[PDB]
């Protein structure tokens, strides 16, 4: 029912009508858990290879 | 004026925003070359369309964009293609071999040796902006660049950018239209990463796009062209008053302070009409009462949910065409009385509305109809967690047998990554629980 | 061939709704957890809304209405009809009833309580029945949970011979397109003990339930009156039809009661159906004045009964939405 | 992205030979080398398999690999034997003698270096290798032995790379030697391990259809091998044309593959032709799909019905509507649901492509990873055990330097891939 903050312009209009009232990590960490990856990329590369060694 | 760089990451944040930028183009009426006749200060100024594009001295409008895919394919179709001298070489960002539908090869493996290279570009069109505000991100959930790089990036932009916002435009997964069989397991793990790092995500669920499409469109087997184009016309409505002179939502921050109160429930619902077909002949007009009376049909909603069964937290009209506020109050007046409409007790039960009087522009020969008026509904409603609870079921029935696990731990990620972003969900399930009943 | 699936086993109804699919030979059941379903017989509890009607070239249908239960608790039942302009506070068919928190509305009943004290009538009410409000009160706090405190109708109509309680159970089946049917079949819970209206604390005369009952079977097979009989003893005993006394009374309250809802539960225009069963309870006083007292959410048909409306839920409810390769129902008309 | 193709031994060979043959006339290339097709369509994924040679003439990533100069002779002389480069043929000169032993221990660790000097000349040509496909049998020398000794080596040097195999299953129906499920389980124990996907051309599968349906009462090879090129031209539709799906070789297998072990897929096509006769009625889309899923279309012995499908990858070819396609593929899941798991949400993809293979307007090929296939090595594990109790047609095996241990290690493998299998049909 009421309409409130009404502001015209060329381009448009727009306002605000109420019906009612009411009742980070950082770059060490993150270069950190990148490579914690790599280095288990790594190990399951050698264990591979080492078998294949085998 | 305050500028926003826009972010699209694998194929369907691509794709997406090659619709959005031809949508931009035609609407500030700037031409494939880069040209914009209209535009009367040559080589800068600082208008509201200047937030998505700067200038060079020759006279042509660059977007503020960035493209990176981790394969050449679908950035290369854009290198070559109609709007290929509208972004500079430096902007399209791509690499060798994709993620392989597989957010862990994304997210650690590939994204490792690229993550560099993107925030340095990043940081080439920020480096001219004399105050950015943040970013706008466009990815899907499901695809294994689109979960897994995005991920990383909304990280490393959290550092490098720690004071401004960032948005997410994401692509919910859809079995219609889907190109594996994992989306379940990549949506879950990107939303966990990203969710902290967000700060308003507008979701798209391409099944909602696709039965639009048939429905309101009459295309048999609608194509990702026919989605994209659809779309981009919602992504238009949300972003024009960025773009355009107004009060209501002129700048990032104030997305959040509209839409988001709870910092954690960032996801709001968006809703559009008309969508009306091109090569309807003779279709009659809808009155401003009509299309805002359709904003809660759940046939019309981005994500298929019932608004109903929750309860709201913020709304939004965002109208364009022949719209005047008396016609706007009126309708608000009917559909209070006609419908369950629930707002949270400590909210305002209120509609922020914005109108602006240039009606929505169509792509020449289209699949969507010229209309007088149109409206985009941004509501933050409780019901959208049904969304998280379908993905979340999906999830847990192929993780109780380890379902292709496997290769995700073969790219270095751990069995515990898993049942923690599954944590963070059923905590987010939660959220929307005690707020919602 | 469709297909469903069975949630809930303590369903009598439905057993016999499953049992009659099968036999049909065109319906196959599916294990409880199988997407790929055409209808669901879902659970009581917890029942999983947000993920029908997801499954592409699948119609779904489930036998619950998302919403409804709104009408079939107590304290929700209540603060409803209070709340909604189309039933509102004068309401004249249900009794003066308040939702009462163990330690809100207990200052307004209070000031009724007291009305009823200064005016000098009757001032008996239910939660369990008691004349006094601070013996009352002190009941629902050592409960635990919610309760509604709501007026006990003290002067009933009461069946001959025997001076004897009763009750009608109506069972009402609402469609996908939101048609109102009411089953033609009721049936009377009776006492089989005569009515006392001095002696509050004797439970097995005052409440009418199939299991407080479990003199038992003394006038009727298991204290159940049907329609035939009931109808038959008021011409005889008052001059008077079961149609007119009483079942327009009862066709009007299931009708406001579930119109005043449509808009909240109606599945018109969404991505899957709804059906629902409900068991409307009605109290008639000794001038034929019906009142409602219950709405339920998963009701129990009686013995003799069970044959021919799980047929016809079969008929109008699934079949209606389902097509295979004389009409038991009252249409309630809006 | 690239594909290296190795074909081993006769039977590799010379369904290897039918491969390049039948996608070839696909892509529109002649048995010279030259380009004469007239679609676009043809040439934007060319570099899938085919290097562009100067001069403008394409070649065939393709090494030919054999113990023996027969075959290949056969394939050099034959109708497509000139588009081959002359460089990528490798042979020995005294065979493998039907020897599993041979091809893996003896004969072929002679001859082994030599091809992977020709696979690293390919492989460094290529801006983005994608990995391996090898067509072989299991049931012989060099293809089953050899075979399996090339792709250890390939994964120590691309450990990077996918593993991709045309395995040809034996059966005592079409039968060279009765020492053929030796040489199987001993190549089946290296495959569970060393691929990344398999399908499964089970001969015994190949001769049926070829009696029971094809009506030919009395098939030869070249009858078996119609069938394996018009599946194999099925399968790699997705990795030679574009579509909507820009299909790979990992994401094949990354889709495909839900326990690294089980990744023995088996093929389906309709509609199922001989070769001479042409068939004039064209098919309509719901016959398609309902002939693709009957176990009848199926180049594996294994009855659907008897186990659960874990994935199902589904290509369409020919000019269609897309919506009855769609419409067909949800209609059959729908209908017989209890044959899909339940725990793998959607695990059924569909893709279309525009261009039909030779003599058909239009066709539909099913690739399936079901616990079915648990019957395939549950037969070559019967034929196994009914030898080994008695120790009989050993001596071949230790008279190259093989222990008895070798074969018990190899078929408690195969054994332990059926409970497997198994363990997924019920729970
Ligand atoms: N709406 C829409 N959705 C798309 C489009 N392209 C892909 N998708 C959806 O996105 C999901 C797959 O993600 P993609 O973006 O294709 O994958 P990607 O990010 O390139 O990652 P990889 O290819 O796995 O490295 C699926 O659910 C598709 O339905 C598009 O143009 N529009
Ligand atoms: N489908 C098919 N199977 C074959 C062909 N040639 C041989 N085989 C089968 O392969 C097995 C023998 O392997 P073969 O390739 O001849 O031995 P290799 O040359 O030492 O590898 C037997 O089980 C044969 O049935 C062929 O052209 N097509
Ligand atoms: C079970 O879900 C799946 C299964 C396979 C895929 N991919 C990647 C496909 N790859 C190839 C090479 N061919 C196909 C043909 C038809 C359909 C898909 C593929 C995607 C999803
Ligand atoms: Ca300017
Ligand atoms: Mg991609
Ligand atoms: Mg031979």
């Amino acid at each position: 029912m009421e309409v409130i903050e009404l502001n015209k312009c060329t381009s448009g209009q727009s306002f605000e009508v109420i019906l009612k009232p009411p009742s980070d990590p950082s770059l060490e960490e993150i270069q950190k858990k990148l490579e914690a990856a790599e280095e288990r990329r790594k190990y399951q590369e050698a264990e591979l290879l080492k078998h294949l060694a085998e | 004026m305050r500028e926003c760089i826009s972010i699209h990451v694998g194929q369907a944040g691509v794709q997406i925003g090659n619709a959005c930028w031809e949508l931009y183009c035609l609407e500030h009426g700037i031409q494939p070359d880069g040209q914009m006749p209209s535009d009367k200060t040559i080589g800068g100024g600082d208008d509201s369309f200047n937030t998505f594009f700067s200038e060079t001295g020759a006279g042509k409008h660059v977007p503020r964009a960035v493209f990176v895919d981790l394969e050449p394919t679908v950035i290369d179709e854009v290198r070559t293609g109609t709007y290929r001298q509208l972004f500079h070489p430096e902007q399209l960002i791509t690499g060798k071999e994709d993620a392989a539908n597989n957010y862990a090869r994304g997210h650690y493996t590939i994204g490792k040796e690229i993550i560099d290279l993107v925030l340095d570009r990043i940081r080439k069109l920020a480096d001219q902006c004399t105050g950015l505000q943040g970013f706008l991100v466009f990815h899907s959930f499901g695809g294994g660049t689109g979960s897994g790089f995005t991920s990383l990036l909304m990280e490393r932009l959290s550092v490098d950018y720690g004071k401004k916002s960032k948005l997410e435009f994401s692509i919910y997964p859809a079995p219609q239209v889907s190109t594996a069989v994992v989306e379940p397991y990549n949506s879950i793990l990107t939303t966990h990463t990203t969710l902290e790092h967000s700060d308003c995500a507008f979701m798209v669920d391409n099944e909602a796009i696709y039965d639009i499409c048939r429905r309101n469109l009459d295309i048999e087997r609608p194509t990702y062209t026919n989605l994209n184009r659809l779309i981009s016309q919602i992504v238009s409505s949300i972003t024009a008053s960025l773009r355009f002179d107004g009060a209501l939502n002129v700048d990032l921050t104030e997305f959040q302070t509209n839409l988001v109160p709870y910092p954690r429930i960032h996801f709001p619902l968006a809703t559009y009409a008309p969508v009306i077909s091109a090569e309807k002949a003779y279709h009659e007009q809808l009155s401003v009462a009509e299309i805002t009376n359709a904003c809660f049909e759940p046939a019309n909603q981005m994500v298929k949910c019932d608004p109903r069964h929750g309860k709201y937290m913020a709304c939004c009209l965002l109208y364009r065409g022949d719209v005047v506020p008396k016609d706007v109050n009126a309708a608000i007046a009917t559909i209070k009385t006609k419908r369950s409409i629930q707002f949270v007790d400590w909210c305002p039960t209120g509609f922020k509305v914005g109108i602006n009087y240039q009606p929505p522009t169509v792509v020449p020969g289209g699949d969507l109809a010229k209309v007088q008026r149109a409206v985009c509904m941004l509501s933050n409603t409780t019901a959208i967690a049904e969304a998280w609870a379908r993905l979340d079921h999906k999830f847990d029935l192929m993780y109780a047998k380890r379902a292709f696990v496997h290769w995700y731990v073969g790219e270095g990620m751990e069995e515990g990554e898993f049942s923690e972003a599954r944590e963070d969900m059923a905590a987010l399930e939660k959220d929307y629980e005690e707020v919602g009943v | 061939m469709y297909t469903f699936v069975v949630r809930d086993e303590n369903s009598s109804v439905y057993a016999e709704v499953s049992r009659l699919l099968l036999a049909t030979g065109q319906w196959k059941r599916l294990r409880k957890d199988n997407p790929r379903f055409n209808l669901m017989l879902g659970e009581r509890n917890r029942l999983p809304f947000g993920r029908l009607g997801h499954e592409p070239g699948l119609v779904q249908l489930v036998n619950y209405y998302r919403g409804a239960d709104k009408l079939c608790r107590k304290a929700s039942l209540v603060k409803l009809i209070k709340t909604s302009p189309e039933l509102s506070e004068s309401c004249t068919w249900f009794p003066e009833s308040y939702v009462i928190y163990p330690t809100d509305e207990r200052e307004v009943f209070l000031a009724a309580y007291n009305r009823r004290r200064e005016g000098r009538e009757g001032n008996v009410w239910i939660a369990l029945i008691s004349s006094e409000a601070s013996e009352l009160l002190d009941f629902i706090d050592e409960q635990g949970q919610v309760h509604v405190i709501q007026k006990y109708l003290e002067k009933p109509l009461l069946l001959e011979p025997g001076h004897r309680k009763f009750d009608i159970r109506s069972w009402v089946l609402v469609d996908h397109l939101y048609n109102i049917y009411l089953y033609r079949e009721g049936v009377l819970r009776t006492s089989s003990e005569p009515y006392n209206s001095a002696n509050f604390q004797d439970k097995t005369c005052h409440l009418t339930n199939h299991c407080i009952q479990k003199n038992y079977g003394r006038y009727e097979e298991g204290n159940e009156m049907f329609f035939e009989e009931f109808n038959q003893y008021l011409m005889d005993a008052l001059n008077t039809t079961l149609e007119n006394s009483i079942l327009l009374q009862i066709k009007h309250i299931i009708r406001s009661c579930l119109m005043c809802i449509e808009p909240a539960i109606s599945t018109k225009h969404l991505h899957y159906q709804s059906f629902q069963l409900f068991g409307f309870d009605f109290m008639v006083d000794e001038e034929l004045k019906v009142w409602l007292i219950e709405v339920n959410g998963a009701p129990a048909c009686a013995q003799k009964l069970y044959a021919e409306l799980c047929q016809g839920i079969v008929d109008v409810a699934i079949s209606s939405v389902f097509p295979l390769a004389t009409s038991i129902f009252i249409k309630l008309h809006h | 992205r690239e594909i290296v193709h190795i074909q081993a031994g006769q039977c590799g060979n010379q369904i290897g030979a039918k491969f390049w043959e039948v996608i070839s006339d696909e892509h529109g290339i002649d048995p010279t080398g030259s380009y004469h097709g007239d679609s676009d369509l043809q040439l934007e994924r060319i570099n899938v398999y085919y290097n562009e040679a100067t001069g403008n003439k394409y070649v065939p990533r393709a090494i030919l690999v054999d113990l023996e100069p027969g075959t290949m002779d056969s394939v050099r002389s034959g109708p497509f034997g000139q588009i081959f480069r002359p460089d990528n043929f490798v042979f020995g000169q005294s065979g493998a003698g039907n020897n599993w032993a041979k091809g893996h221990y003896t004969e072929g660790a002679e001859l082994v270096d030599s091809v992977l000097d020709v696979v690293r000349k390919e492989s460094e040509s290529c801006d983005c290798l994608q990995g391996f496909q090898l067509t072989h049998s299991l049931g012989g020398g060099t293809g089953s032995g050899m075979g399996t000794l090339l792709i250890s080596k390939i994964r120590e040097e691309y450990p990077d790379r996918i593993m991709n195999t045309f395995s040809v299953m034996p059966s005592p129906k079409v039968s060279d030697t009765v020492v053929e499920p030796y040489n199987a389980t001993l190549s089946v124990h290296q495959l569970v391990e060393n691929t990344d996907e398999t399908y499964c051309i089970d001969n015994e599968a190949l001769y049926d259809i070829c009696f029971r349906t094809l009506k030919l009462t009395t098939p030869t090879y070249g009858d078996l091998n119609h069938l394996v090129s018009a599946t194999m031209s099925g399968v790699t539709t997705c990795l030679r044309f574009p579509g909507q799906l820009n299909a790979d070789l990992r994401k094949l297998a990354v889709n495909m593959v839900p326990f690294p072990r089980l990744h023995f897929f088996m093929p389906g096509f309709a509609p199922l032709t001989s070769r001479g006769s042409q068939q004039y009625r064209a098919l309509t889309v719901p016959e398609l799909t309902q002939q693709m899923f009957d176990s009848k279309n199926m180049m594996a012995a294994c009855d659907p019905r008897h186990g659960r499908y874990l994935t199902v990858a589904a290509i369409f070819r020919g000019r269609m509507s897309m919506k009855e396609v769609d419409e067909q593929m949800l209609n059959v899941q729908n209908k017989n649901s209890s044959y899909f798991v339940e725990w793998i949400p959607n695990n059924v993809k569909t893709a279309v492509c525009d261009i039909p293979p030779r003599g058909l307007k239009m066709s539909a090929t099913f690739i399936g990873n079901s616990t079915a296939i648990q019957e395939l090595f549950k037969r070559i594990s019967e034929q196994f055990t009914a030898m080994f109790r008695r120790k009989a047609f050993l001596h071949w095996y230790t008279g190259e330097g093989m222990d008895e241990m070798e074969f018990t290690e190899a078929e408690s493998n195969m054994n332990d891939l059926v409970s497997e299998y198994q363990q997924y049909q019920d729970a």
